[PDB]
């Protein structure tokens, strides 16, 4: 939703891979 | 009390713009991303955030877009990333523009900070009313 | 099910 | 109530100052939005309008009471920007400081009136 | 203030620089008379008399 | 009229062309 | 509907 | 609307901002050959007037209009340029460099002085309101 | 006779406010070149007198009149500006910036002192009203 | 009188 | 007899 | 749960 | 014992101080060639965790341990150095000076922020003490 | 007279000339 | 009037006098002449205890303002009218660092005395409500 | 009694 | 114990050797 | 029980 | 004497003032060649220790003594100097400039902390007197 | 003579002689 709103479900983990 | 939301939205938007400018500066000389595509410069889009119907309000960052500006071409045929003519796409980052964006975002950030301080003081003083 | 709630 | 009539002017002035303060801070926050027009209200005219309605009739207990539910003027631009933003930093910063000062003055006057009405009663 | 005083000084030396550049550009011109720039100070201000 | 006054009309758009149309 | 802020909208570009 | 000191100092800030903008625009267009159409850029000047005001003794600064300077346009012999006249002299703007830097410095110092005046007055403004309570 | 302090300090506050306003008006127009009548802006200053009618021992302070400051007009050599003299001597105001800043600071401090006088006087009047009770 | 105070409303309105 | 307050009357005046 | 705060967790690293 | 936000902010201050001390140690010995036992100085880092107690992922920070960077140590060529290996390479610390400076600045600002939080909460509860006047 | 004391006679007008 | 008030007021006056002397000295670091043509000799105040009826403890009074006896600086400008037969013009012996430090210390003493006077006035205000 | 306060006294001087 | 807590015994002496024996 | 509080007690020294 | 915390914090303030004085004296005389006796200026250091004589472990801070450093004095070669020894070497102070600067800053910071402690203790003792109105 | 205490006798006058005697 809104970038700063409230949700009940945790945000998915963010990973930064070198190559895809 | 809405002023806290307005000024916080302004601070968040200016932080996003500053982060985009820092990302543009960091990868001005970048060649490739995780895939084989070059680094297209980023720009945030500012909009007026008025959840109710009263026209005006704070600023919100609708999206982050990649400037459609043309890609710089450098002649490097030995690079595996080069196209049929031996050119490599290097980003179109405007260095002076991004530094000016950094400084202007910093100044707007401080102006919103000062506004928040002043209105916080006023809202603290209004609780004293007649007592 | 995605992020259902 | 007669108590409302005495404190109506200062309450309306205080509310109008708060609304104009919100409008000025919105102008400050949206300074960088391209195409945003700087909006403001004429304090005196709106204060006249507020100072110068019909609760629906409730026949019994179940009957539900009536449910309740300003004009913005564009600022004249001073310098022409390229992105269409007409917000000027200096003008609105001065207006913001002035509105803060006047809000404090209204709070002071209203508090003095309430304190006088109180010391009349204390005894 | 002193700012404009020094700005007038800077403008005079630039003028003199332009005169010198014109003189040096016309070295090979046939029948050229060199230009010499002279300067004068403007009105003195008296604030209190001796 | 004066810069910084109050009017009931939005200002016209600020266009700056590069060439004469 | 405000657009991109800062550098892109402060450069002379032909209208489209 | 504004308190008299607020109006005076804010007008001073706006006037200094306009002067700085004119100086910056002149410094940017120092090497421009043609303008929007085909005519040379002309250095702009800003004229400060004192707001007459009913008081007259006390009044801020207003700017009537931005005038275009009347000085000999710089002539550079470039006959190949399409904008060259019959004699072939393209017209370059009359923007002097030193004057504009001095103007920028002076406008900045007047701006900061008016800011300091407002900052000094504010504390007295906020302390006035404690007289009643 | 503590009520007369109200009049004395109120007159002092008004006079210091007028002095600060005049100083700020002079400061904001240090760079002006033109007036509403075309005349150069002349730096102005207030005159302070004892606000005592004939036969009154000591009173507050009052502003008699606003007078043009006595100082040579600042001559600037710009015979390109549309406003000029016979020899191109543009006349600019004789404002002494340091003097105006010091005047602003002094006016603010005297103003605050008078506010303190008024506050403590009101506190004493309330006491006195609580004399026997 | 002739001079409005610094803390007065815009004599120029 | 009062006079001009501040800068003018606190700077060394001309002799006459 | 958490890890090194600051330098060692804010740089691009090979997958592992 | 420390109560709520006092405990949280105290833990945050202590951990930020530990982080800054580790950064200062890394930046001071960024050029040390040997330790006391002949082993190189490997860069140290702190490990942050959430106090949590047992059922509250809402606590301060706590430094679980100080880890030693396992990134390969820089190799310099010095066959005359007694600490050189069979190939003549001396191990040198893997400190990133820019990273250490940024970490010091970050620990500093976070320390200041938590100090401000603690002060605000202290004032809030001091005013809470006078509930009902 | 001692500074801060009280006297019935006013102080003379003071002047700071530049040249004697 | 009141003792501690008398003490604090006298000390405020003394420190203000010292600050004014220091400011005048700092202004005249480079002054070359006065009205009579004599060099400006730096001033320094003399502090003395004001305990005339109060035994050995009291306020501080400025006894006098005296010209410092440090030797005058000499500059070789033989074309100056003030130059003597040897061509040396006398310039003041004002020490810049000393005057700056004097200004700072006088300011701190002034503030300390003001705080003392405020605390004493508050104490008497509370004394005015004894037994009630 | 007392002497010059400040700079002059808290500076070493020839004995006399 | 955990840092900042209370223990029943003093902490051991603090020493930094320049060179280990 | 104590010593020099500063530079002379926070620098490494050979043992005694 | 000074109640309790009053005595503790006053002792701390006096000790830190003495330490800062020693640091300033060392900084001033970092280049002194001689003293009145012809001996070189040796860096001075204060000795801090607790003062809890009446059966306590904690009682504040007191300066036991001022001691001259035993770090070898710096020898400079100068044979023409009257103070030079048989080899022509002159002894110069062993002052550590960076150490004394850090000592100045740290002494100021802890002095300020003790000021804040004493002020707070006064506040609390002032409120105590209003126990039960 | 503990510093910060009270003694009947006045403190001796301090002196800072630049040379030895």
């Amino acid at each position: 939703g809104v970038p700063g709103a409230l949700s009940n479900q945790p945000a998915p983990p963010n990973e930064a891979p070198i190559a895809t | 009390l809405n002023i806290f939301d307005i000024a916080g939205s302004a601070l968040a938007a200016q932080s996003k713009r500053l982060n985009v400018a820092a990302s543009n500066l960091a990868n001005a000389d970048s060649v490739t991303g995780p895939d084989g595509q070059p680094y297209r410069a980023k720009q945030v889009v500012f909009q007026v955030d008025a959840a109710p119907g009263q026209a005006t309000g704070g600023v919100k960052v609708a999206s982050v877009i990649e400037s459609q500006a043309p890609e710089k071409l450098v002649y490097e045929p030995g690079n595996p990333l080069a196209d049929a003519n031996g050119y490599v796409k290097m980003p179109n980052v405007d260095v002076v523009g991004e530094m000016v964006n950094t400084m202007s975002a910093s100044r707007s950030y401080q102006a919103n900070i000062e506004v928040l301080n002043t209105v916080k003081s006023m809202m603290l003083k209004t609780l004293t009313l007649g007592q | 099910a995605g992020p259902r709630s | 109530d007669r108590l409302d009539a005495a404190l109506r002017f200062q309450q309306e002035a205080l509310n109008l100052r708060a609304q104009r303060q919100e409008i000025l801070a919105a102008n400050i926050a949206n300074a960088d939005t391209p195409g945003y027009q700087a909006r403001d209200i004429d304090f005196a005219s709106e204060l006249k309008k507020v100072m110068v309605g019909v609760a629906l009739t409730l026949t019994s207990s179940h009957h539900i009471p009536a449910q309740a539910v300003v004009d913005l003027l564009y600022r004249v631009p001073d310098q022409p920007s390229l992105d269409g933003n007409t917000v000027d930093m200096d003008r609105e910063r001065t207006q913001f400081a002035d509105n803060s000062l006047k809000y404090q003055m209204g709070l002071t006057v209203l508090g003095s009136q309430l304190k006088g009405m109180m010391n009349v009663l204390q005894g | 203030s002193s700012l404009w005083i020094a700005k007038t000084g800077l403008d005079a030396q630039q003028t003199n620089m332009d005169v010198i550049a014109n003189n040096l550009a016309n070295v090979s011109t046939n029948g050229f008379k060199r230009q010499r720039a002279v300067f004068e100070d403007l009105l003195y201000q008296t604030i209190r008399q001796p």
